[PDB]
């Protein structure tokens, strides 16, 4: 048939830095008519793939300079020469040549940037939801660099497993950072068995753990408003 | 400018047929010598070419999936559909058209330019459902360093996507809409959310829109911090 492969499948650079994809098919992709069709991609998160170059080497219009491509026959290449926040995504090599038509497998570029701390920030249910029989609540980790994170609940200082869940963004195309939801899960009734929901951040950006945390039913110190008549 | 745009339906039951279509505006097919493409990339994975169709009506199959598919069009509606017979839960995908342009008054040169904003497919047996829609009310809990966060959570729907907006007309900077789960339940959910400055926040209205397409639903939820 006619496979594509792409290498590496994780890019991790530097900004500013160099970079370079290879793309790989198992037979040539030259064209009876003489002509070798081969496009890259660049694919946004949720969003529908942009087109790099095409023919090899040509630059598609509004793509900028640092972006060029290279190789022949089997061997395939597109090099970035100065990496940008904005090139953050997955790229795609993609012959179109050989029925039937192949895509490789897709490389994630990421932003190699610098190091940063979520900011850490927690949500009870409201009561239109606890009204429905369900509590959700949710705690938020905004803004961080690297990925990885351990976020762990904690409901009258137990420690839960199975009823939370995570939901990640990815890398910004602006500021090279993630954020991240944890979602807690119970019935009302569970919710209301209890006190104190805590949700507790360790990150290697911050240097020990950080806690937001509520009473359940109650507003906190800090949101004081005084009474009315 | 020419644009491509794909709809159909959004659910299919599992062992049924998929029509989508992909309208083209910008130019008229019926005079022109371009082929149509449908790609598909079910979520978290590769894209895979489906089928294209040329000018002239002759058409190319993925040798995997040909005795399932059909690919015609309808110059007079200016489209280009894709019937997928017997629908299978990997059938689930975002399914793409794409454009295949010439370039050159003499014909020199093509290679594929438009693509769709795409279509998501879901194969299920499950029914339809419209999402709640409920605050995540901004507090001191929910604030850091003069940045404060608030959201929505959007919750209870079937099949995805859903999308949220913030203020009635997209505002940013902070903008996060994570990607939907799946709940234990077998309904999606996911939260919205928008950092803002924290000494002006109750200057300001936060006001989410939600639309759920396949529901018809459409919800906008008012974010006030408070209870007290």
């Amino acid at each position: 048939d006619i496979v594509m492969t792409q290498s590496p499948l994780s890019l991790p650079v530097t900004p500013g830095e160099p970079a370079s994809i290879s793309c790989r098919s198992s037979q040539s992709i030259v064209h009876s008519n003489g002509h070798t069709y081969l496009e890259w991609y660049l694919q946004k998160p949720g969003q529908s793939p942009r087109l790099l170059i095409y023919q090899v080497s040509t630059r598609f219009s509004g793509v900028p300079d640092r972006f060029s491509g290279s190789g022949s026959g089997t061997d395939f290449t597109l090099k970035i020469s100065r990496v940008e926040a904005e090139d953050v995504g997955v790229y795609y090599c993609f012959q179109a040549s050989l029925v039937p038509l192949t895509f490789g497998q897709g490389t994630k570029l990421e932003i190699k940037r610098t190091v940063a701390a979520p900011s850490v920030f927690i949500f009870p249910p409201s009561d239109e939801q606890l009204k429905s029989g369900t509590a959700s609540v949710v705690c938020l980790l905004n803004n961080f660099y690297p990925r990885e994170a351990k976020v762990q609940w904690k409901v009258d200082n137990a420690l839960q497993s199975g009823n939370s869940q995570e939901s990640v963004t990815e890398q910004d195309s602006k500021d090279s950072t993630y954020s991240l939801s944890s979602t807690l899960t119970l019935s009302k009734a569970d919710y209301e068995k209890h006190k104190v929901y805590a949700c507790e951040v360790t990150h290697q950006g911050l240097s020990s753990p950080v806690t937001k945390s509520f009473n359940r039913g109650e507003c906190a110190a800090a949101d004081y408003k005084d009474d009315d008549d | 400018q020419v644009t491509l745009k794909e709809s159909g339906p959004t659910l299919v039951k599992p062992t049924q047929t998929l029509t989508l279509t992909c309208t083209f505006s910008g130019f008229s097919l019926r005079t022109s010598r371009v082929g149509v493409s449908w790609i598909r990339q079910p979520p978290g994975k590769a894209l895979e070419w489906l089928a294209h169709i040329y000018w002239d009506d002759d058409k190319r199959y993925n040798p995997s999936l040909k005795s399932r598919l059909t690919i015609s069009k309808d110059t007079s509606k200016n489209q280009v559909v894709l019937t997928m017979t017997n629908m299978d839960p990997v059938d689930t995908a975002t399914y793409y058209c794409a454009r295949r342009g010439f370039y050159g008054r003499k014909y020199e040169v093509n290679h594929f330019d438009y693509w769709g904003q795409g279509t998501t497919v879901t194969v299920s047996s499950a029914s339809t459902k419209g999402p709640s829609v409920f605050p995540l009310a901004p507090s001191s809990k929910s604030t850091s360093g003069g940045t404060a966060a608030l959201g929505c959570l959007v919750k209870d729907y079937f099949p995805e996507p859903v999308t949220v907006s913030w203020n009635s007309g997209a505002l940013t900077s902070g903008v996060h809409t994570f990607p939907a789960v799946l709940q234990s339940s077998g309904l999606y959910s996911l939260s919205s959310v928008v950092t803002v400055p924290s000494s002006s926040l109750g200057t300001q209205t936060y006001i989410c829109n939600v639309n759920h397409k396949p529901s018809n639903t459409k919800v906008d939820k008012k974010v006030e911090p408070k209870s007290c």
